[PDB]
């Protein structure tokens, strides 16, 4: 659903954030 | 006068082993050894210290357990400083836990124990375990007390409800709560809370704990299990393995989904099915087919033969050292009796005698 | 609690936590969902025991202990504070937690606070130290003295509970309410000071008893019988195991997928005993050097064959470019992950699994085409110099994958067609 | 390096030897084998000065400690040969003739069980005896006449496995020499592969001197620097209990642990009578569910 999408987008940011680190 | 003492000691020993039974004993095992590494095992009271000998004995225990029963997975969680620390997941490779224990060698045992936390996370680790696997935990303990966050009796009830047994090898003396654990978990038996008297006794206790245990009739789980013999290849080219993702010259091939692995007896990572050899399943057949004890014939009576049937040596002459296999009606020497009863698992007299 | 499959899949924060713990898990997860777009629930569906192990590792907590008794006074004193022990003091003494939280975030510093605390007589009172007016303490910390006293009163009020009459010493001493005898000895009664007041050893003993009671009620947290209590087990029947023995009926099938005669073997036996007693020559054993030469040929052929077997006795050393080696290992890894998940779907066996099976079949086809395109890349990067070895290295997983595709197609034709 | 305790078991049986020499024509092929083994033990005891030899023969009714004499005088062989070689060879030909005379005497009774496993076990016990006395290499040799009727290896299978495990504990390779019509003996081949032993099957009794002098000379002093010459490979699979055929993927009892290629009739164990669970076996019988 829609509220699951921002969670997985939050995980998208965290995956990108851990990439540069 | 030492032979009379040896004879009465052998009699009092053999009174325990007079009853030999073909109980159903667990083969699909699930063994957990938790370690405490606290201030108590820092005592050098036994040479060199309790920590070093339990490390060495655990090395031996891992080797013996994987040799005798390669059809189980082994997990080790250490206890340290009021925390129980998982160091070894359940696995088919003993070498992983060997390396983890080697890490445990160099680190320093310190702190206080918490059997509540230890047994709770042991329960949680034992949670995703299939039905045929016999969940059982060995616990070593050196304290006379246990600091805990909460109740132990709820944990006891949960462990009994989830069909997991325990066996405690305490160091100093009996602890009443550990006696309670062993009794309540073990259907009222007192044959599980064991205290050593020296390091040789500890060695014997570890060897005893190596063996598979009988199961109960009421705890009935008689079923089948899917199995698959794989095939080994010896290829010219190195090939990527499924498990460790690296190039392998050889390797077994999956019987079902035709992938390849690196070690056995292991389950498939791809079709997810257990792969063994017939040697592995036949390895416990001495447990499946036990051997009767051999009786010394008395020195007073007339003797069928005066030299050993098997090793072919002269029987020594007060008493008569002729251990007779009643199943084959042949007498043997003590050395052959020891070897056939422990190392071998067949009676060559019964092999020669036709049925 | 946090133990179901749904709870473990739900805990995205914990999932990110062990993600950040590992590095190959970023590699795998990034390729799985960031690159391939797999459902991350099905990603974590394999790693459920790992998730639960990480959760239970993070979830444990220690038991209570006499932190003030472990506090030592240690010339001068240097503070060597441990934060876990500071929180232990906080948990064991909510009064000390309160005195921290209304003074350090308001007035002064933490090490200054703890220096004042160690200076304070409230610390001595809470520890096993008799209070003394010669000690000045810390005034700021010792303002909490009466607050701690009324905490003690409230806690004792909480700790009060009815007692079993089987062990009730109060009922025992209330046996005879009209006992009229003599006043007992000063020796064996609780002694007092000169002015009739107590020294307070009864206070410190009831305080440490209160500490014990607080221990045991911390144990007694959220996380008739006298018939059983008075059983004399020593005169009872010994417990006997109900373990079932097992027999074994033995009737094995013969191995599936000319006969000699006693007269003829007896005739040959008589003849060969005759030959035995007749003669025996070691020198005749030497061969004819021609059939022996064929034996040499057979032996040497076996040696050559098994030596070529033994010629191919960290992974193996390879001359790959390291980047392409990593890329092909990565592709092999994600293909293996796809294959394992496809097998999980296939061996599950539901109509609910059907779209999943179809989509993973599409993904396997995509992986096949990407493998082929990688083979085109190593084709025009090597001129098939060692692109052959690249194809052969990626071969067996491809064979298993395409075998699975054929199995899927065959079962599709079995059911649908 | 060290004296290699040589262990040689000879499976003598007229049911096999008569079958072989009637199938072919080489009468006295067993005598040729015995002479070849005499030269083999000579070559071994000339390879090392103390690499002691254990020689045991298993006849139809049992086994016999051939070398040495029991713990309780013609000379067929030549007087010009070596002293120790002559002593051993004279002792063995005397023991062989005594055993063959005995076999002629009690030929007419019937015992259908092979004694190979019991002979192997007793030899392993004697290996323990010799190694415990006084450091000695353990190497076990079996000589068999494989041309006889392969009657039933099923009861032989279990103690052979036990012997394999024991030799695995004892670091003793089990090297197999087979002479017979059948090219393959699966259990022996598995035994050689597991114990790092040597399997070899031929038919002609000639040339066995060169055969087992060249190939059958690997000692633990130099085992890792010698490639094994075996060409066969074994799957380590077993035939099914109720259908008698080898199985790749199948089912075993949770209790008896016998291989079941199919569902047992009555859903009860054909080995230990355990009745199983119908829902379990129905899940095992489940077809995959496929979209239409
Ligand atoms: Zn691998
Ligand atoms: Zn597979
Ligand atoms: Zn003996
Ligand atoms: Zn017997
Ligand atoms: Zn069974």
């Amino acid at each position: 659903e829609e509220r699951e999408n921002e969670k997985t987008l939050n995980d998208y940011y965290a995956a990108l954030a851990k990439k540069q680190a | 006068a030492s032979l009379v003492a040896s004879i009465v000691e052998a009699r009092k020993k053999r009174t325990a082993k007079k009853n030999i039974t073909p109980y159903q004993r667990g083969i699909i095992r699930s063994l957990i050894l938790t370690l405490d590494c606290s201030e108590a095992m820092l005592e050098k009271d036994l040479r060199p210290n309790r920590h070093a000998m339990i490390i060495q004995y655990a090395i031996d225990f891992v080797h013996e357990f994987f040799d005798q029963n390669p059809i189980s997975q082994m997990g080790i969680i250490i206890m340290r400083n009021g925390l129980a620390q998982l160091v070894s997941q359940v696995s088919g490779n003993p070498q992983d836990h060997i390396d983890a224990l080697k890490s445990i060698r160099k680190q320093e045992p310190k702190g206080n124990p918490s059997l509540q936390n230890a047994l709770e996370m042991a329960r949680g680790l034992l949670l995703p375990v299939p039905a045929h696997c016999t969940r059982e935990v060995l616990i070593v303990f050196g304290s006379l007390s246990t600091t805990d966050p909460g109740d132990i009796h709820q944990t006891i009830d949960s462990l009994v409800s989830e069909k997991i047994r325990v066996k405690v090898l305490g160091l100093s003396a009996q602890v009443a709560i550990c006696k309670e654990l062993c009794k309540a978990t073990n259907y009222g038996d007192e044959s599980f809370y064991k205290i050593l008297l020296d390091e040789t006794h500890l060695k014997e206790l570890f060897n005893e704990a190596v063996t598979p245990l009988p199961v109960n009739k009421i705890n009935k789980g008689f079923t089948l299990v899917k199995m698959g013999f794989p095939t080994r290849i010896f290829e010219d080219t190195p090939t990527f393995c499924s498990c460790h993702s690296k190039l392998v010259y050889g390797g077994y091939f999956c019987p079902n989904c035709h992938s390849k692995v690196c070690s056995l007896p292991t389950v498939c990572p791809c079709c997810d099915l257990m792969l063994i050899l017939s040697t592995h399943l036949a390895r416990s057949y001495h447990h499946l087919m036990p051997l009767k004890t051999f009786a010394e014939v008395p020195t007073t009576e007339k003797f069928r033969s005066e030299d050993c049937f098997s090793c072919q040596s002269r029987f020594p002459i007060l008493t008569s050292s002729r251990y007779r296999c009643e199943d084959c009606k042949q007498e043997f020497c003590v050395d052959c009796d020891v070897f056939i009863h422990e190392i071998l698992h067949n009676c060559p007299g019964c092999e020669s005698k036709p049925v | 609690d946090s133990l179901s499959k749904e709870k473990l899949l739900t805990n995205l924060k914990l999932q990110q936590s062990l993600l950040k713990g590992n590095k190959v898990l970023m590699k795998v997860f990034q390729e799985t969902v960031i690159n391939a777009g797999l459902p991350p629930s099905e990603f974590w569906s394999t790693r459920i025991p790992l998730l639960r192990a990480f959760a239970l590792s993070t979830s444990q907590k220690v038991g209570p202990y006499n932190v003030l008794s472990t506090i030592k006074p240690v010339n001068k004193v240097n503070v060597n504070l441990s934060r876990e022990k500071i929180l232990n003091i906080f948990e064991n003494y909510p009064i000390v937690k309160k005195a921290y939280t209304d003074n350090v975030p308001k007035n002064f510093k933490e090490p200054e606070f703890w220096a004042r605390f160690f200076s304070s007589k409230l610390f001595r009172k809470l520890r096993g130290e008799k209070i003394m007016q010669n000690d000045r303490g810390d005034v700021i910390i010792d303002r909490y003295l009466t607050l701690d006293q009324e905490f003690d009163r409230k806690d004792d009020d909480m700790l009060l509970h009815p007692v079993k009459k089987i062990i009730d010493l109060d009922g025992n001493i209330q046996d005879d309410p009209v006992v009229r005898g003599n006043r007992p000895d000063f020796t064996m009664q609780p002694g007092v000071d000169i002015n009739g007041n107590s020294d307070g050893t009864v206070d410190i003993l009831k305080g440490m008893n209160r500490l014990s009671e607080k221990m045991i009620m911390a144990l007694k947290n959220e996380y008739n019988d006298e018939r059983n209590e008075l059983k004399i087990d020593d005169l009872n029947e010994s417990y006997k195991t109900n373990y079932a023995i097992i027999h074994l009926k033995r009737n094995a099938h013969e191995k599936t997928t000319l006969k000699v005669s006693n007269q003829q073997m007896l005739q040959q036996l008589s003849l060969v005993m005759d030959n035995l007693i007749n003669k025996l020559d070691l020198n005749q054993v030497v061969p004819n050097n021609e059939v022996s030469n064929k034996i040499n040929k057979r032996v040497i052929t076996a040696i050559k064959i098994n030596a070529k077997q033994a010629k191919h006795n960290l992974e193996v050393k390879s001359t790959l470019p390291i980047d392409l080696l990593e890329s092909c290992r990565m592709l092999h890894t994600t293909c293996c992950e796809f294959l394992k998940h496809f097998y999980i779907h296939f061996q599950s066996g539901e109509q609910k699994q059907a779209s999943t099976v179809k989509k993973l079949y599409n993904h396997l086809k995509d992986c096949i085409e990407k493998l082929n395109e990688l083979f085109q890349d190593v084709l025009n990067g090597d001129g098939e110099s060692m692109s052959n070895t690249c194809t052969a290295y990626l071969k067996p997983v491809l064979n298993s994958i395409t075998l699975a595709t054929h199995k899927y197609d065959e079962y599709f034709n079995e059911y649908n067609n | 390096e060290s004296p290699s305790l040589l262990t040689v078991i000879i499976e003598i049986a007229p049911k096999l030897w008569t079958t072989f020499d009637e199938e072919g024509n080489e009468k006295g092929s067993i005598i040729k084998v015995l002479e070849a083994l005499i030269v083999f033990l000579n070559a071994h005891l000339a390879f090392n000065s103390a690499n002691k030899v254990a020689v045991i023969a298993a006849y139809s009714q049992g086994i016999k400690y051939l070398y040495p004499e029991s713990t309780s005088d013609l000379k067929i062989i030549n007087s010009d040969m070596y002293r120790r070689f002559r002593n051993v060879d004279e002792t063995l030909v005397e023991e062989i003739y005594k055993l063959f005379e005995l076999e002629k005497k009690q030929i007419e009774q019937n015992s259908q069980r092979s004694t190979l496993a019991g002979a192997m076990s007793a030899g392993l016990t004697y290996v323990n005896r010799i190694s415990k006395e006084s450091s000695l290499k353990s190497r076990l040799l079996v000589l068999t006449c494989g041309s006889g009727s392969s009657k039933d290896e099923i009861f032989q299978y279990i103690p052979i496995m036990n012997c394999i495990f024991s030799a695995t504990k004892m670091k003793c390779p089990i090297d197999v020499v087979k002479i017979g019509g059948s090219k393959e003996s699966t259990f022996l081949q598995q035994t050689t592969d597991a114990t790092n032993g040597v399997y070899l099957h031929v038919e002609s009794t000639e040339g066995l001197i060169q055969y087992l002098a060249t190939a059958m000379f690997i000692d633990p002093s130099l085992r890792p620097i010698i490639v094994k010459p075996n060409h066969g490979s074994v799957d380590f699979r077993t035939s099914c209990y109720l259908t008698g055929r080898v199985v790749a993927v199948g089912f075993i009892c949770s209790v008896c642990l016998c291989v079941l290629s199919i569902i047992p009739p009555g859903n009860k164990c054909p080995a230990c009578d355990s009745q199983f669970d119908e829902h379990v076996i129905a899940k095992l019988k489940r077809k995959p569910v496929v979209p239409r």
